[PDB]
């Protein structure tokens, strides 16, 4: 059985603050970064 | 000289080898130390309690 | 504290030089 | 003395720490039904045995001594299964041991939590001790450094979901920790939660009620609801 | 690897910057008798020496 | 001709600095690294310095004047003309000077005492410098992206 | 060609526009000693050279700049201070000059004239009465 | 490896960390590699304890050179986290340096402890 | 001072200048030129420079040619916006909002900045369309052009949602993403305004990846901070906070999940749904609503991100089975099991695969048997999930009243499976205590 994923918001703020809105990686790559951050795999 | 104890009051009273590289020494401060001869290191310090039959707490 | 540390470094160097000069001025041998 | 003891969860045995420190502590193990000595488990330390805990199946026991050495000692073979070290503990103070679905040959308890005299409480997943060989230097699942004074009480939930650990020497120094996530709950206790100087804690049998008793002599009860 | 070349090369670099600045100012005053407005047009002394060339 | 020789001397200084100390060259660059080696005398003589010393190498006149007259000491020395302390502005300049001097002390100790199997690529010989520069640029952009103070937004009435 | 501007919107003058930008006085303690010396330069040359009595309430001007005489090309054997006489301030030059004993002599004459009858005199009179 | 005056005996390691904790309460302790280097260079340092669990071990290897030049005893403990929460820090401290004064029970403990370190060497 | 308050509201609501110094200041506010030059500029000079800029923009992109006729016209040199009626002003506002949505993609370029300078210096867009102009410059909040727009903006003309910008107008520095995100978590109006701007652009198909990445990042971090605020521990307050979060979010995600033509905003809405399903402990019916709309919404371009977000949504549910249409469109998915192995290398697809097998078994259709066989031999389920799935398959075989031929073929293949799945299936046979050979010879005879 699983629970709710706990993630400190500074990591997600680093994910999005790595670059400006223009000249950011494409949204598939940023989605895989956010999903691997919120993935509950040990 | 392989090693020496930190406490100067530790006297080595008996010695016997478990294998080719592991030396088991008894001491006067209630310990049985198990040194390793090649690097001179210490595997484990077995200990024994007080003697509760008389005085002289160090076995 | 910073001022006392600099003055202590200077005074320790003076003590080392003066003790070296005092030893150089003035059952040992078997 | 007979002050510190632990009865096994099966109820058959009871272990008493023998008051003989001398660089290593022993504890005499007594059959409960006949009140007779049946075994003795001796560990090497500096001041003896900080705490210990029976395994959940009831056979062995894990003895955490002072100066960091923790020892799993079985009852079947009646000698030491293994010795490992808490991470950087300059001296242990308390230990607790809980959960389910752990390693089958180490009692079947999942989590061990060891609180030192500095204030730091390490929580280890006991499936990470098995390398029967025990790793001599396991790494913690989580190191809790929230409390600043020495950890005096530690208690797992009987279903193995909560972990309450507290220090006596500060007013309202008690924290409550989820498992397996190992996250300190931030909404409780608050600034105005009347804990006191926490001396003993106890979870209920269905783990619905936390009881906290302080140094003044007042028990207070909290329903746990998820 | 030895660093005596590092300390000698950076002392040489500082002295070369000083001597190059003074020789460039000297060729500015030395060609300003024949063409003075070039020193106001070109403030970069390397390009000034290149134009004098 | 003097300018052409000075340019090739700068290129030689860069190549010799990437040969000697790849970590520090990956941190601050060859010219500021050569200035630090010059003031300390040698690489193993720079490596015995604390990070607070490497912060104010070169600003020693103002440092000892301030220490002897109980003034406020200088915030940085040779480190000011590096790249990574020049992007900051305000007090974040002094904060980045502290952090950069500490990472320079670590990188100089690594480049002066660590051994390598001699079939070691430069990309793994400058590993501490690469990691320290990436972490330090992240800390710089956090310090620069610290937001300003909130205020009460007032209407035309003053309400 | 034509770029977005940089918006740069966020008392007494710093430099005088009519006097080729003399900077405002950084009123250091050494410059304050120098300005006190300049208002007391009649006393420094002890009567050998008197000066124009300019006595404002504030001796520190608003705009100053501490400079050094370089060189007259016509005179360079005796109109040139040597290396052991080119000092940092003006007060250091006054102290390195002579007649410091003359200042001390005049100061001790003033001190005797001002201790002439004040309170040690009355302590001595009271002791001579009590004896 | 390069940590040759290693303190491997756990009794001696416990004695070293207990004296570190007592000096930390006496405020007679310098924590960190830079502060340790400053105390050893200034010569106020009586004993210096490095840690061998440093992941680049070469960032504390300069302190053996200054201790060989200034004749102070240095020793290596196993765990930097143990050294850190022995000082009372809640961080990992890789080098610590404990100083001396005029008259203390702590100074007597320092003299006995550097005698034990000289027994290791 | 009630009269001074009424007159202050009148003076703030007034729009046209009425004295010469006010006209000179309002004409002085510009993007490109400094104020000392921009005071003394007629509307022929500005139109010449900014029409060169619009000629460059109209040669770059094709769709500026209606604005060539209506906004950048030689007659539009002369039109005063404050002298036309309310419907003329509203139609001009619609034309300006359409141009700003169109020009938002190229706004780092000096032609587009010259065109925006024409709108600002003729139609006074910084005073009359402050919302759309500030929203279209918000994805570029790290640039000096945003610093200049922030400099020339009037203070009381900004909407209430963008009043975090006041210290960045008092000290001319670009605001950070931390400030924008923190005001988005605190105010629902700013998040609704950003999402409304980008959805109103994306319905007109004038999207660009900078805007899509901007909105996706700020709604992700805003939903993150909003969940961390909404969490309370009290049951009724966390129920009401989950309801308020869904009522503030639901229209935006319900449109951006099924916007088929814009796969970038679809993937960004998938990112927001993944954060909302992982971190916020929601209910099973809400998660089936999200899964059903994602299943209705995907394309081929967002199929693998949709499957990642579907694994997270199905993993964080308390129920065991999927609600129908989810399993129907995952039947329609081309390479299900190989894609799920590529996801299960990083994401733990077990509960999705278990619910998929149960929802396929609950169908009496017999065109799902290759998918059931592949999902069973996949090594994706656990031993208990595989055992209860095979038990439900044999119970469906007992419940059926051809069909049984394909069922028995699948059952004999699953019994003669090779590895640990076959071990667990034969163990499931041994614990349901029913013989293989009965149905074996029944289907073989």
């Amino acid at each position: 059985d699983t629970h709710a994923v706990v993630v400190a918001p500074q990591r997600l703020a680093e994910i999005f603050n790595a670059a400006p809105a223009f000249a950011m990686p494409p949204i598939e790559d940023v989605f895989y970064q956010v999903a691997s951050l919120f993935s509950t795999k040990p | 000289t392989l090693t020496r104890t930190p406490s100067k009051k530790t006297k080595f009273v008996s010695i016997a080898f478990q294998s080719h590289n592991i030396v088991i020494v008894g001491c006067s401060n209630s310990t049985i130390c198990a040194y390793d001869v090649r690097t001179g290191t210490m595997l484990r310090q077995m200990t024994l309690g007080t003697d509760l039959t008389g005085g002289s707490k160090n076995i | 504290l910073g001022y006392v540390r600099t003055m202590r470094n200077i005074a320790a160097k003076e003590l080392k030089e003066l003790e070296e000069r005092y030893v150089l001025a003035g059952p040992k041998k078997i | 003395t007979m002050e510190r003891f632990r009865v096994s969860p099966c109820g058959r045995y009871m272990a008493l720490v023998a008051s003989d420190k001398k660089g290593g502590g022993m504890l005499n193990i007594i059959n409960v039904g006949t009140m007779q000595w049946i075994a003795q488990a001796r560990i090497d330390g500096r001041h003896g045995v900080a705490d210990f805990a029976w395994w959940s199946d009831g056979n062995g026991l894990t003895i955490a001594g002072r100066d960091g050495q923790v020892t799993e000692w079985s009852m079947i073979t009646r000698r030491t299964v293994g010795i490992w070290r808490d991470e950087g503990s300059i001296g242990g103070t308390v230990m607790a041991l809980g959960g389910r679905n752990g390693p089958a040959e180490l009692g079947g308890d999942r989590w061990v939590a060891i609180g030192s005299n500095s204030g730091i409480l390490n929580v280890y997943d006991r499936n990470d001790l098995i390398e029967i060989r025990i790793k001599k230097y396991p790494t913690p699942t989580r190191v809790f450094e929230q409390l600043t004074t020495s950890i005096s009480v530690v208690a797992f939930s009987p279903d193995g979901q909560l972990l309450a650990f507290g220090s006596q020497h500060k007013k309202d120094a008690l924290r409550l920790v989820h498992l397996p996530s190992c996250t300190v709950y931030r909404n409780w206790p608050t600034e105005q939660t009347p804990l006191g100087r926490v001396t003993a804690i106890a979870f209920s049998s269905k783990s619905d009620v936390l009881a906290v008793g302080n140094d003044v002599g007042r028990v207070r009860l909290w329903e746990i609801r998820g | 690897k030895v660093d005596v070349m590092i300390v000698h090369a950076v002392a040489l670099l500082d002295e070369l910057d000083k001597e190059l600045n003074v020789m460039a100012m000297r060729v500015k005053e030395w060609y300003g008798w024949h063409f003075p407005e070039l020193g106001k047009i070109l403030p970069d002394n390397l390009s000034y020496a290149r134009v004098v060339l | 001709e003097r300018s052409e020789y000075r340019r090739q001397l700068a290129e030689y200084l860069q190549n010799r600095m990437k040969a000697i100390s790849p970590n520090m060259t990956e941190l601050i660059g060859a010219l500021v690294g050569a200035r630090l080696i010059a003031h300390s005398g040698s690489l193993v003589n720079l490596a015995k310095n604390p990070g607070s010393t490497i912060q104010i190498l070169g600003a020693e006149k103002a440092l000892f004047r301030a220490l002897k007259t109980k003034h406020a000491t200088p915030k940085y020395g040779i480190i000011y003309h590096a790249s990574l302390v020049g992007q900051a502005s305000g007090p974040n300049k002094g904060k980045i000077a502290r952090q950069l001097a500490a990472k320079i002390a670590l990188s100089v100790r690594t480049d002066a005492f660590e051994d390598f199997p001699e079939n070691a690529d430069d990309e793994t010989r400058a590993a501490v410098g690469i990691q320290a520069r990436a972490k330090l640029e992240n800390n710089l952009r956090l310090l620069e992206g610290k937001p300003l103070n909130k205020g009460v937004a007032l209407g035309p009435n003053g309400i | 060609e034509l770029s977005v501007r940089v918006p740069q919107l966020p008392g007494p003058p710093d430099t005088l526009s009519d006097w080729y930008n003399i900077p405002r006085t950084n009123l250091t303690p050494e410059l304050k000693r120098d300005l006190q010396l300049l208002r007391m330069r009649d006393v420094v040359a002890m009567g050998k050279q008197f000066f124009k009595k300019d006595n404002r309430k504030d001796f520190v001007p608003e705009y100053c700049q501490v400079g050094t005489i370089i060189a007259g090309a016509t005179d360079g054997v005796s109109g040139r201070l040597t290396r052991k006489e080119r000092k940092r301030t003006i007060v250091e030059e006054v102290l390195s000059s002579d007649s410091v004993s003359k200042y001390k002599r005049k100061y001790h004459e003033i001190q005797e004239h001002k201790k002439s009858g004040r309170k040690g005199y009355y302590k001595k009179l009271m002791a001579a009465r009590k004896r | 490896s390069a940590a040759w005056p290693k303190a491997e005996d756990p009794a001696l390691v416990q004695e070293l960390l207990d004296c570190v904790q007592q000096a930390s309460h006496y405020r007679q302790l310098k924590k960190g590699a830079n502060e340790t280097t400053k105390s050893v260079n200034r010569g106020t340092s009586e004993l210096v304890i490095l840690a061998a669990d440093t992941q680049p071990l070469s960032i504390v290897l300069h302190i053996p050179l200054i201790c060989e030049e200034k004749n102070v005893p240095y020793v290596y403990v196993p765990s930097k986290v143990a050294l850190g929460r022995a000082c009372g820090v809640s961080r990992a401290v890789i080098a610590v340096s404990l100083t001396s004064n005029e008259a203390s029970d702590l100074n007597s403990k320092i003299r006995a402890l550097r005698d034990k370190v000289e027994r290791l060497a | 001072s009630s009269l001074a308050q009424q007159l202050a509201q009148i003076a703030a609501n007034s729009r046209s200048s009425f004295n010469v110094k006010a006209l000179k200041a309002s004409h002085s506010k510009s993007l490109i030129w400094e104020p000392r030059v921009a005071v003394s500029q007629t509307f022929a000079e500005i139109y010449s420079q900014c029409y060169e800029g619009f000629k460059e923009l109209c040669h770059l992109d094709s769709r500026f040619v209606p604005f060539d006729a209506t906004l950048f016209s030689a007659q539009s040199q002369e039109v005063d916006r404050t002298q036309m009626t309310a419907e003329e002003n509203a139609a001009l506002d619609k034309r300006v909002d359409s141009f700003l949505h169109l020009v938002g993609s190229r706004l780092r370029l000096m032609p587009a900045i010259k065109a925006v300078e024409w709108l600002i210096r003729r139609f006074r867009i910084h005073e009359f369309n402050t919302g759309t102009l500030l929203a279209t410059f918000l994805p570029y909040h790290t640039i000096p052009a945003f610093v200049t727009l922030l400099s020339i903006l009037p203070v009381q003309r900004i909407p209430i949602e963008y009043r975090f910008l006041d210290p960045y107008i008092k000290s001319l520095t670009p605001p950070p993403r931390a400030a924008i995100v923190q005001q988005a978590t605190n105010r629902p109006d700013l998040l609704s305004a950003i999402s409304r701007y980008t959805l109103d652009s994306c319905r007109a198909k004038q999207e660009y990846p900078g805007l899509i990445s901007f909105w996706g990042g700020i709604m992700a971090e805003a939903v993150n901070g909003m969940i961390d605020k909404m969490r309370s521990g009290r049951r009724a307050i966390q129920l009401e906070n989950d309801h308020l979060l869904l009522q503030q979010i639901g229209p935006v995600l319900s449109e951006a999940m099924v916007m088929k033509d814009v796969p970038g905003i679809q993937i960004a809405s998938y990112m927001v749904v993944a954060i909302l399903a992982a971190k916020g402990s929601l209910n099973d019916n809400i998660l089936t609503a999200f899964m059903e709309q994602l299943v209705h919404g995907w394309t081929v371009d967002t199929l693998r991100p949709g499957l990642v977000c579907l694994t997270m949504l199905a993993q964080h549910r308390s129920a065991k089975q999927l609600s129908g249409r989810v399993a129907k469109a995952v039947i329609k998915v081309p390479d299900l099991v190989s894609s799920l192995r590529d996801i299960s290398k990083e994401h733990q697809v077990d509960k999705l695969a278990n619910g998929l097998v149960l929802a396929f078994v609950d169908r009496g259709d017999i065109r799902t048997l290759p998918v059931i066989n592949s999902l069973l031999l996949s090594e994706l389920l656990q031993e208990k999930q595989a055992k209860v799935a095979y038990k439900a398959l044999l119970l469906a075989a007992h419940k059926i009243d051809n069909i049984r031929k394909q069922v028995g073929s699948a059952l004999v293949r699953l019994s003669q499976a090779e590895g640990d799945v076959g071990d667990a299936i034969r163990t499931a046979i041994q614990e349901v205590d029913f013989n293989i050979e009965e149905l074996e010879l029944k289907l073989g005879a």
